[PDB]
């Protein structure tokens, strides 16, 4: 891969009282051409781990296949739920991949978020793993997971990697990151987390040309990994001066 | 000297006689214009008459074309009295001044500023 051709825009992941909430719009752009409008940019690695990407779709798919086979081998060798790999383990794996490809100067044109639950003490989902049937889609309360038991990690093109209570890629790394550094707080409820993420996505939709308002939300919780029904974000302009007709401005000068 | 009344140089009494002669030339056209100002309106009335000059008023002359009133812009108007060539020249100068002001400043010149710029040109 010499460079990006078909690309996805920012991803946002945050911690809240019940786990991880990760959001991305379902759009992949072939330049300035929004060719694909229903693309999946968040993938499930196992019952406690998800991967989001921003950048080249081909490299993201390559990494997704690598992680899928890594999970299958882990499951083959598993004897107890403690044997399942953790989000930290997958983050280390992806960071090593990126570092080696940097050394070869054959990078993946991507920024990756690896998020999930770093513990096995909140459920028995990994006692019997189902890969081809999702029993989730029969409702019990969510479990309040400790912040220290959750994991969000970032990897970039040069192999730079770290973790935090919230991670952003793309233009989120400016807009959503400012909003999160201002307003994020610990143990947010699901509705509060969704409201914060929706504000960030609305600002991104208004100020980023490669984004859409068709949003995919994924929750990693004690119930496992849940994909929400994709929804259209309502995005209205915040000023009537935008809508004011141009013919009502003075006809002389550079009023535009 | 022998040219204090031929050129715009001071006469011994401190006068510039060429300016007085130009004023007399304007006065000799026998064209009258009256401008009045209201509370929210201004009106200029003038004669649709040909300024007296070497030529006279012919029977086949188009009398609608005879006018001493002009538009400098859409919102600024004038009435010019004097030698007709000079009046046309002044009208064109004022129009170019207004257009240059509009382009340079992003808004339309007002009558006071236009008149003052015209007088600055006349001083030369």
């Amino acid at each position: 891969t010499l460079g990006p051709v078909v690309t996805g825009t920012s991803v946002i992941a945050i911690k809240y009282k019940h786990g991880i909430m990760i959001a991305a719009d379902r759009k992949a752009s072939y330049g300035s051409y929004a060719k694909f409008q229903n693309v999946e940019r968040i993938f499930k690695i196992n019952n406690k781990t998800v991967m989001g990407f921003s950048g080249e779709l081909a490299d993201a798919q390559y990494l997704h296949e690598l992680l899928t086979r890594k999970n299958i081998n882990n499951l083959s060798e598993k004897k107890r739920k403690e044997d399942m790999y953790t989000p930290q383990h997958y983050h280390s794996y992806v960071s090593r991949v990126f570092y080696v490809r940097k050394n070869r100067i054959d990078p993946l044109f991507n920024n990756i978020i690896i998020a999930g639950i770093n513990s096995q003490k909140y459920d028995n989902n990994d006692d019997n793993v189902l890969l081809y049937t999702n029993k989730n889609n029969n409702n019990e309360e969510y479990k309040e997971i400790h912040k220290d038991d959750l994991y969000i990690g970032f990897v970039d093109m040069h192999g730079t990697n770290f973790c935090d209570d919230y991670i952003t890629t793309g233009y989120a790394r400016y807009f959503a990151l400012t909003l999160l550094r201002d307003h994020y707080k610990d143990n947010m409820t699901e509705e509060e987390a969704r409201i914060l993420i929706n504000e960030c996505l609305r600002i991104l939709y208004f100020r980023d040309a490669t984004s859409s308002n068709f949003i995919q939300i994924v929750k990693v919780t004690s119930k496992g990994v849940e994909y929400e029904e994709p929804y259209i974000l309502p995005c209205v302009l915040n000023s009537a001066d935008y809508v004011y007709p141009s013919t009502l401005l003075p006809p002389a000068g550079c009023m535009w | 000297s022998m040219y204090d009344r031929h050129l715009t140089i001071f006469s011994p009494d401190g006068n510039l006689y060429q300016i007085e002669y130009a004023i007399k030339a304007v006065k000799n056209t026998n064209i009258t214009s009256v401008g009045v100002k209201g509370e929210n309106c201004a009106v200029i009335i003038s004669q649709k008459k040909m300024a007296t000059q070497y030529i006279s008023q012919d029977k086949l002359l188009d009398y609608n074309n005879i006018t001493n009133i002009y538009n400098i812009t859409d919102e600024i108007g004038c009435s010019m009295v004097g030698m007709p060539g000079d009046c046309l020249s002044m009208v064109y100068k004022a129009r170019s001044e207004a257009s240059e002001f509009l382009y340079s400043n992003g808004y339309n010149v007002n009558a006071e500023t236009l008149c003052r710029n015209i007088c600055d040109k006349i001083q030369v």
